[PDB]
């Protein structure tokens, strides 16, 4: 409706008997392949991304936002737990870091 | 008596090809192809994204994936039967 | 015979995703007419002078 | 094919040109509508074989 791509903003310009809209949009570019999984199995529990997606570069698993590649460590802060690992089809095994663990470890 | 019918610029096979391209883009890439380059995504993950769009968590889609697929297939068959059976 | 578009077979598989690593800020133009010339015709003067 | 009818028809002016122009505009409008509705992608995507 407001240009090709994900719409960011628009600017109006007057024209003889008309209007010209300059649509400023965000277009994704330079995409890269990654191996993906619906959920991460850790401690017999299924972890799902709170806002992002699980990606793998070949050896390690990360969670990133869907529209830009920004890999982050899979923690309890950006994932949520619902059920065990026996129901979700295609769940893979990976560790889930806990931020609270070094606090009581020290 | 001077009446002529001009053929359409797009023939039926080309329009079908356009619909096929749109179907392939929306199945294999979701909504990414409409906003830029087509980015591949698995279809259950795409359905989970759509579920998140309407305010339902991903777990609900993943746990009940077989039921959702069965319901979708049944609905598509009912659509074909309804179109074939209604004048 | 016209070609609809270049063929682009998307490499779909059940466990692979494509994630963008960059972005382009694209500005596009959309031209919409708003008004016409306001024309008035005097019917008596046009038909009869 | 009547020459006399065409000669009398010429007295009325450019009515025929107006009607032909309007029909031509409708005919191109239909093609424009089909382009707008269906030709929204410039890549012909195809499904995987499996
Ligand atoms: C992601 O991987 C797929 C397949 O592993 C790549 O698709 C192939 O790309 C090569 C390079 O041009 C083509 O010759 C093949 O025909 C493609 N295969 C299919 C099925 O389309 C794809 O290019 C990769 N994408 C990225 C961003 O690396
Ligand atoms: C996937 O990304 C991770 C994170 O960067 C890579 O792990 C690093 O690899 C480099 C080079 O082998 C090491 O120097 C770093 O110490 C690693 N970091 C961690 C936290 O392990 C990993 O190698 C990448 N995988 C591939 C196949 O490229
Ligand atoms: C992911 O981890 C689970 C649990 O650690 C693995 O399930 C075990 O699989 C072995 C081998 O078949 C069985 O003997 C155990 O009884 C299973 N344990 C449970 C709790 O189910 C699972 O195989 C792992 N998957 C992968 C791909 O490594
Ligand atoms: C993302 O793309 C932009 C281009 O839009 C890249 O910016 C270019 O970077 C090169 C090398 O540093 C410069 O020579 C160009 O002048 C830059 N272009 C502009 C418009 O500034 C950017 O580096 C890319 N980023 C990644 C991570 O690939
Ligand atoms: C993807 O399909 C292959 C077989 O084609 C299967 O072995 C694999 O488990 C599937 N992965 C997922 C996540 O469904």
């Amino acid at each position: 409706f407001c240009g090709k791509g994900y719409h960011l903003m628009s600017f109006p310009q007057s024209a003889p008997h008309g209007v010209v809209f300059l649509h400023v949009t965000y277009v994704p570019a330079q995409e890269k392949n990654f191996t993906t999984a619906p959920a991460i199995c850790h401690d017999g529990k299924a972890h799902f991304p709170r806002e992002g997606v699980f990606v793998s570069n070949g050896t390690h698993w990360f969670v990133t936002q869907r529209n830009f590649y920004e890999p982050q460590i899979i923690t309890t802060d950006n994932t949520f737990v619902s059920g065990n690992c026996d129901v979700v089809i295609g769940i893979v095994n990976n560790t889930v870091y806990d931020p609270l663990q070094p606090e009581l470890d020290s | 008596n001077g009446l002529t019918v001009l053929p359409p610029l797009l023939t039926d096979e080309m329009i079908a090809q356009y619909t096929s391209a749109l179907l392939a883009g929306t199945i294999t890439s979701g909504w990414t192809f409409g906003a830029g380059p087509a980015l591949q995504i698995p279809f259950p993950m795409q359905m989970a994204y759509r579920f998140n769009g309407i305010g339902v968590t991903q777990n609900v889609l993943y746990e009940n994936q077989k039921l959702i697929a069965n319901q979708f297939n049944s609905a598509i068959g009912k659509i074909q039967d309804s179109l074939s059976s209604t004048p | 015979t016209m070609s609809l578009g270049a063929e682009n077979s998307v490499a779909y598989s059940n466990n692979s995703i494509a994630i963008p690593t960059n972005f382009t800020i694209s500005v596009t133009t959309e031209i919409l007419p708003v008004s016409m010339t306001k024309t008035s015709v005097d019917c008596t003067m046009y038909i009869c002078g | 094919d009547s020459t006399e009818c065409s000669n009398l028809l010429l007295q009325y002016g450019s009515f025929c040109t107006q009607l032909n122009r309007a029909l031509t505009g409708i005919a191109v409008e239909q093609d424009k509508n089909t382009q707008e509705v269906f030709a929204q992608v410039k890549q012909i995507y195809k499904t995987p074989p499996i």
